[PDB]
């Protein structure tokens, strides 16, 4: 049901450099909920 | 959301109205124009600014009421929190006032917003959800309990995915991102170390963007996670169909097929074919199961009168099985003029000319 937990799996199963891009959005979050 | 008090006066048929709201099944009864669809709108009202059956907010103030003012008081809560709507209407001086406080441990309120426009937006972000949301979900006005069921295809998943996504945070995430990605358009614009480091600036860039796509495109992520959550509530529906008809009924949703498609005994029959009490029946089992799928989202379960359509047999299965939502840490309120449904319940409140006895 968690929309950011289930994108982290689509993720996964589409890119294989999926480690990138996940560090990049955990980063964005960071600060819209910091923010 | 969890109702905790309502307090109204002077809106559309209430006079005044004090009530408090409790974990479980309530059954609102009473009489035509007793006031009880009157309550239903207060709180729809004192969320979201609008209630169901007029367009026009001055509509709303009793028109008995000497001072031309409705006052509404909503207390609920959310996420751990609690708050507090209140609400002014003056039907004389055209004039709207609200306010949105939270209440604190100490139990001391403080504004986290002011006037009508900002107190709907502030509700939206806390509640997550929209106005049209609420309504064709978990909180079901008078006549309209199979508006979700017979919707077009487009309504029903911007609708569904509401429920499970908070826009406010998507549209945060959206704009950082774009702000990221202007940022380093402008730095890449304008020897080993820089080799690199034009190279680590255009990476992230490229980065960003397909991370945009993924995210925010609507083919993408979106589609999926809307299909996700239908899959969800609708095993749970297919669940109660099964019981309340024996195997007879089924439910499916199909884009192109015009939405939600029933099979009877393996037969697809578009939602709106069906008779009006298949529909109240199929239409009742897919909100309860939203409701069961929404808990922790949304902790409250509205119907306003779903039940007249049923058949004496039908009215019983489906009271039996509304009933097992007792158990349920859920605020869940029923509301009916027939005392054949509200004898099932245990927990009632009586209103009759605009008050409650
Ligand atoms: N602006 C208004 N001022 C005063 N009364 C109004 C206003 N608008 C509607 N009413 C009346 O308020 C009364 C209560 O309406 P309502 O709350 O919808 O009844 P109900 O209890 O839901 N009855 P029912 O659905 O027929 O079983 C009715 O007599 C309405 O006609
Ligand atoms: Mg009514």
């Amino acid at each position: 049901l968690d929309y950011f937990e289930l994108f982290k799996e689509y993720l996964k199963k589409r890119e294989e450099n999926h480690e990138k891009l996940l560090k990049i959005l955990d980063e964005l979050l960071d600060e819209v909920k910091k923010s | 959301m969890r109702p905790e008090r309502l307090t109204v006066r002077n809106f559309l048929g209430l006079k005044n109205v004090d009530i408090e709201f409790q974990s479980g099944i309530t059954v609102v009864e009473g009489p035509n124009g007793a006031g009880k669809s009157s309550l239903f709108e207060a709180i729809s009202f004192a969320l979201f600014g609008n209630g169901i059956r007029y367009p026009n907010s001055y509509d709303y103030v009793n028109r008995n009421a000497v001072d031309g003012t409705a006052r509404l008081v909503f207390q609920f809560e959310r996420g751990g929190k609690r708050y507090e709507i209140i609400r002014e209407i003056n039907a004389l001086q055209r004039k709207h006032n609200a306010k949105l406080s939270e209440i604190l441990e100490n139990g001391k309120k403080a504004a986290i917003a002011a006037k009508p426009t900002s107190v709907k937006q502030e509700v939206e972000k806390i509640l997550g959800i929209e106005h049209r949301t609420f309504i064709r979900t978990v909180f079901l006005p008078q006549g309209e309990i199979d508006k979700l069921l017979i919707s077009p295809p487009s309504e029903i998943t911007e609708i569904i995915s509401d429920v499970f996504q908070s826009k406010e945070t998507l549209e945060k995430l959206e704009k950082l991102l774009k702000e990221k990605m202007k940022k380093l358009e402008n730095e890449i614009s304008s020897g080993g170390s820089l080799e690199k480091k034009l190279k680590e600036m255009s990476d992230e860039y490229n980065n960003l963007d397909l991370l945009r796509k993924y995210l925010f495109d609507k083919s993408n992520f979106s589609r999926y996670f809307t299909g996700r959550v239908l899959e969800a509530v609708l095993k749970r529906t297919k669940a109660y169909l099964d019981i309340l008809t024996n195997g007879r009924f089924d439910i499916d949703f199909d884009d192109e097929k015009g939405g939600f498609i029933i099979k009877d005994w393996g037969i697809e029959r578009p939602a709106r074919g069906l008779s009006g009490g298949e529909r109240a029946l199929i239409s009742i089992s897919l909100a309860m199961s939203l409701a069961e799928v929404a808990s922790g989202r949304l902790d409250a379960f509205f119907i306003d009168e779903g039940f007249s359509s049923l058949d004496t047999e039908n009215k019983e299965k489906i009271a039996s099985v509304l009933k097992e939502l007792e158990r349920l840490n859920k605020v869940i309120v029923f509301i009916t003029h027939d005392r054949e449904f509200s004898e099932a319940f245990d927990r009632k409140l009586r209103i009759t000319g605009g008050v409650v006895v």
